[PDB]
């Protein structure tokens, strides 16, 4: 039984391990789901019955962590912010399965095809056209 | 279904650190009411007592549906309809129930309008955003 | 009893306490109070009586609680029922 208050720093680690796994949703998403962090527990408590110890430790804590993150990696294989997302998630998708280059209108090409669906108004279709044009424009 | 709660969306910093002060808090384990007082609060509750609206302030409402109505039909389909007035009051006197009120309450409307419009609004398609503007009055 | 009932924030605080163990959220949990505590039923003379029910449909996503909530309201409620989907847990959800 963990009252330890380092538990505390577990929280962190589910914390730690979502965030950096949120961006790309192209990575072994998942979510990754709550019930990893209510998996997280049973594999600490798992290990505190290998080593004897009680309470355990945040060490162990680790260990389980780990084994969960290379589980995970074996899957991997405003405004302008939307758009610098866009340029990172091109980017990592395509130089993990593909160099990355090729014409670059068609970033804006297909870009205007996936950001179509969330356009309330013509406003923001013209506005996501000329900001991807102006970081483009910049870029360059 | 008149009310319909979807689940969203994604992770984030203070999101985490709710859940899992929560998770662990239960694994360590080893404000509210006491759960029996509840579950006997209820009970008592639908058994005794008949919650009742009063015609003469409450044709309010009427104008709601209406600002609600029209001003929904430029985007999405329907879904709203008169049924969907309906839970309005049924849902509201239910909260008339939990106060015990005898009687219908412009805070139990206020309570239910928000549960209702909101139910709508998280219904629909993304340009529900553009929805999201004139919720405010609602609000 | 009734002097507990005469706050405005008791709604609130049952609500909180409606579904503890999953920490939830104040929506979800909201219908569920709402359609658990009841509405009128309410017969107009002497036709038609509408309905005096709140039917909720939660709509889940794997790993969202959306299981363990409904289970909570089997512990709580007076008569409560469980048929699950199908398959089945009895009761099976068909008079025969």
């Amino acid at each position: 039984i963990l009252t330890k208050e380092a538990r505390s720093y577990l929280v962190e680690k589910y914390k730690e391990l979502r965030k950096d796994d949120a961006q790309g949703f192209s990575r072994s998403s998942y979510r990754i789901t709550v019930r990893q962090l209510e998996s997280m527990i049973r594999l600490s408590e798992a290990i505190a019955r290998a080593n004897c110890v009680d309470e355990i430790t945040p060490s162990f804590i680790a260990e389980a962590y780990d084994l969960l993150r290379q589980s995970i990696i074996r899957v991997d294989v405003d405004k302008y912010v939307s758009m610098m997302n866009m340029i990172v998630r091109k980017i990592a998708e395509v130089d993990r399965e593909g160099a990355e280059e090729l014409t670059a209108v068609d970033i804006v090409d297909w870009y205007l095809l996936q950001k179509e669906n969330d356009l309330g108004s013509l406003a923001e279709y013209w506005e996501e056209r000329r900001l991807a044009f102006k970081v483009i424009k910049r870029l360059v | 279904f008149d009310i319909l709660c979807v689940v969203r969306d994604l992770v984030d910093e203070e999101a985490d650190e709710r859940l899992a002060t929560f998770v662990v808090d239960s694994h360590v384990r080893s404000s509210p009411i006491p759960q029996e007082l509840l579950m006997k609060y209820i009970h008592y509750a639908r058994t005794k007592i008949y919650p009742k609206l009063h015609q003469m302030d409450m044709d309010k409402v009427s104008r709601v549906y209406a600002d609600l109505r029209r001003e929904s039909i430029s985007t999405g389909s329907f879904p709203i309809t008169v049924r969907h007035l309906e839970s309005i009051l049924r849902i509201a006197e239910s909260f008339a129930k939990m106060r015990l009120s005898e009687f219908v309450s412009s805070y139990d409307l206020d309570r239910a309008i928000k549960v209702v419009v909101d139910s709508f609004v998280d219904a629909q398609k993304v340009s529900v955003r553009r929805q999201l503007r004139r919720s405010f009055a609602i609000y | 009893f009734r002097k507990i009932s005469r706050d405005r924030g008791i709604i609130d605080k049952i609500i909180s306490s409606m579904a503890p163990s999953i920490y939830g959220h104040r929506d979800i949990k909201t219908a569920v109070a709402c359609s658990l505590f009841g509405g009128v039923p309410k017969n107009v003379n002497g036709k038609h009586s509408i309905r005096g029910d709140i039917n909720v449909l939660l709509l889940g996503d794997p790993g969202t609680a959306k299981s363990q909530i409904l289970k909570y309201v089997e512990k709580t409620a007076h008569r409560a029922v469980f048929a699950t989907g199908q398959g089945a847990s009895a009761v099976g959800l068909t008079a025969s």
